[PDB]
């Protein structure tokens, strides 16, 4: 659990990647942030979460969502990992930004935290046991709206 | 493409777009109508298969050592079985091309029955299935085999070993390569072996029919009284069924075609049916 | 694809297809003749037309069915068709023998 | 089985054409015999066709 | 980093988390799970699980090799190993995925292994192994307690 | 290579898929390459080629990506070793071919980016460079064909 | 594991102890059911089932018949300690089976000196001894799976 401002575009989520421990390894392929449409690339003003609550579209684009493309098992846990500071900016306007789904802080709330699903209050919370996917940790624990570092 | 593009310089063709005309498809022969089919309503079928039968030691004494007529069978249980295949199709391509739908039901129906028939004739059983023509059968003594050409004579010879087993002979299940090879040889002078030049629209030996299939492995021919040997019980007959408003087909932008039959196969005795390998 | 039980998970099967486009072709020939030669020869006029016509009808069939696939050649049928081999029957045997042997293969397809 | 297996679509049928009035006849008196067709071929079910190659 | 340490109470095959997979036990990329995204995902520790064949899509993000409710979307020989961490189960989507293609710790067993087909959740179930995705070639002879192969 | 015969005339003449030897990482389970229809009996260049990404068929055949549009799958972890010769129409192995790479160079045509859809014809095309995206590192725009890195 | 019961396929969720004899050791191997001569098209699943009163009536084959109470004689019990699951269906071939009795130390049923009898399929019942009986005459310190020499 670590100092965070980030850049919110929807309520809750967003956090700093200044202190978020070891950052995961990036993969080859780029893809765009959907905000605006100035030039051939999509370039607009930030208005998207910095970190967590994203969902991959068709077209190989990433943007914010509080929706899950799949119907069953876990939720969102697609988070942005870059070497670029996020502390006044979200996913990059113009040009290729690389994502991953490992580490970074998320938000859990209420009872349980071990496995997670996504809820539509901009927060993650506990899903069912032996039915749903893990994203959380039972090593760090919540103090009720509290920020867990994975 | 499919061969050099001469004038078409569009590679899109409006996300696929095709006109009403024949779509190529496979047709194969089968070893399935060779075996008799009858329907059954029940949850399982039970068969008896003959185990070793002791003829013992032939008469030489009376009430010291006696010979045994005793024949033994064991019961085996057969579950209902499913043969099925699904084909997944998208309505837009299908709608614009136009014959695809019709092509897909027939091609699917044929495909499954063809694949079953292929597996069913040759080779030893698996642990999900019982009765396969190749398993059920016995070999043949050294006598059937010759060192002089006479294709007709080998098949003829085979029938007599089979008679001792008490086969009344329905049909002969023959291999495409061997039969051709028998034609390629000569009877020395004029003519072709097995049956001669003038007759080839009907091929019959022993007053019995030939069903010619490649299902069986090469260089093997099988005479038998096919109707006794196996029987194929059918719990439900073949139908195409389509689900697109059911849960998982619904989720997709697509329609699901199911093609199924609910089948069984009994293999009676292990000393009915006969295999021979031809040298011609 | 062999049959499996109703207390064991059902078997499946699939078909795969590729889509193909066939463009149109033009087959044509011109033959150039001197009027003097033509008028005097007489049946030469008829013969040259019937031969060039025959030659075009042969060249259309030749490309579509057979040939090879090159930068000025097509080949539709030859590519698609399924394999069959006389060699399995015997390797070196008469021209008659091949034609007789060949008939049998067709049966398999359910052409008879 | 040629009739079921393939079919011959005709954009234009085969036809001879004759022209005595083009560039080369103008320069030196010449006659041209023209012979042409525009073709396409249809395959209704071409995986029934078997090809075998002779050895001898 | 990881969302737990792997539990070997995942029914019917499919066990272990990688030491650091992307091609062996050394080096890693995170990447998101959209395994059966669109369609119902199968609950693990209920269904007939196994580690199936998996597919990259939309660059270097992974999902299930669908072939049985989707019209040849391909497949690959580069596999997803999903987190058996905490109380999560079999294949799961909502995770960070470490991937392989000959590396370790892969599992490659479970129900419907050999005389099996591939589900539309990217798992194996029984059938016949000559159509609908191979169960291995020489990599079909690897059982429990032997070094599993693809 | 063959974007110089390409630019909307793709699948004419010899094309390879490679300009440099493929990366590490073997794929396990061998299988055949053919781009034909019930056998490759295609000999010589032009006609259908096995350039483009691939898809697994019955998991015993690999062939060119020739599916339907919508639910398209982007990048893939290998391209087939070139057997492009004049005794073939593109790649088609008459032995079993075993593949490799971290992903490698592929060929893209159209007014997209690096990612299109399939019209059941070899390779990908489609417009919309703002609803599609580069595969691989850095932004590359398509104007006559280029070799795009997975 | 777990629940396997095939699929490659080793647990097998059924363990039956080969208890070596006493005063010189004696063994007997698990018996198949076949009527007369040796079974064709596999030999099927065992005639013997853990927790069942059987009698050999054939040399390598075991079958039904139930030992009748009154006047103490030897074994022919072939009780094998119960497995977990499949306890009213019998036990299928590819799971652990043996025979225990007749010149060796055996597996007992029933807790205290209060005993009753066994059904074939693997269930236990109450019942007093009045037209059938199972297991030796009770002794001190005799519980389920305990080693009585009979």
């Amino acid at each position: 659990p670590y100092v965070r401002l980030g850049y919110e575009g929807i309520l809750n989520g967003a956090h700093d990647i200044d202190v978020a421990g070891l950052n995961g390894v990036e993969q080859l392929a780029g893809k765009f942030a959907t905000i605006g449409a100035n030039g051939v690339k999509l370039a607009g003003d930030n208005g998207t979460n910095a970190v967590g609550l994203f969902r991959e579209d068709l077209g190989d684009m990433v943007n914010a969502s509080e929706k899950a493309s799949f119907y069953f098992r876990g939720g969102e846990y697609y988070v942005n990992i870059s070497r670029t500071s996020l502390t006044a900016a979200g996913i990059a306007a113009g040009d290729e930004i690389t994502c991953d789904a490992d580490g970074k802080m998320i938000k859990f709330t209420g009872t349980g935290k071990a496995l997670g699903v996504v809820t539509h209050v901009g927060e993650y919370r506990a899903g069912n046991m032996y039915e749903k996917a893990t994203q959380g940790v039972t090593d760090t624990d919540t103090f009720i709206g509290f920020i867990m570092y994975v | 493409m499919s061969q050099l593009s001469n004038q078409e310089k569009e590679y899109l063709i409006s996300k696929a777009l095709e006109t009403e005309e024949g779509r190529v498809a496979l047709a194969q022969a089968m070893a399935n109508p060779i075996r008799v089919s009858l329907d059954y309503q029940g949850v399982g079928r039970k068969l008896l298969v003959v185990d070793p039968l002791p003829q013992g030691a032939l008469p030489v004494y009376d009430k010291d050592v006696d010979a045994k007529a005793f024949v033994i069978s064991k019961r085996g249980q057969v579950p209902d079985q499913v043969i099925e295949g699904d084909r997944i199709q998208v309505p837009t391509f299908e709608i614009v091309s136009y014959p695809q739908v019709r092509f897909s039901q027939v091609k699917e129906r044929r495909f499954n029955v063809i694949d079953r028939a292929q597996q069913r004739a040759k080779a030893d059983i698996m642990a999900v299935e019982d009765a396969e023509i190749f398993s059920l059968l016995e070999g043949a003594a050294t006598a059937v085999n010759a060192v002089t050409i006479s294709s007709g004579g080998l098949q003829r010879a085979a029938l007599t070993k089979a008679f001792q087993e008490v086969e009344k002979h329905d049909l002969v299940v023959t291999k495409i390569v061997m039969n051709a090879s028998a034609f390629a040889d000569i009877r020395a002078w004029g003519q072709n072996e097995f049956d001669p030049v003038t007759q080839h629209e009907v091929l019959q030996t022993g007053l019995f029919g030939h069903i010619w299939t490649a299902d069986i492995l090469i260089s093997k021919k099988v005479p038998q009284n096919t109707v006794y040997v196996l029987a194929d019980p059918e719990f439900v007959g073949v139908m195409p069924i389509r689900q697109d408003i059911q849960v998982i087909p619904a989720d997709k932008p697509e329609e699901l075609r199911l093609g199924w039959v609910i089948y069984e196969e009994l293999g009676l005795a292990v000393v009915n049916s006969l295999a021979i390998a031809k040298i011609s």
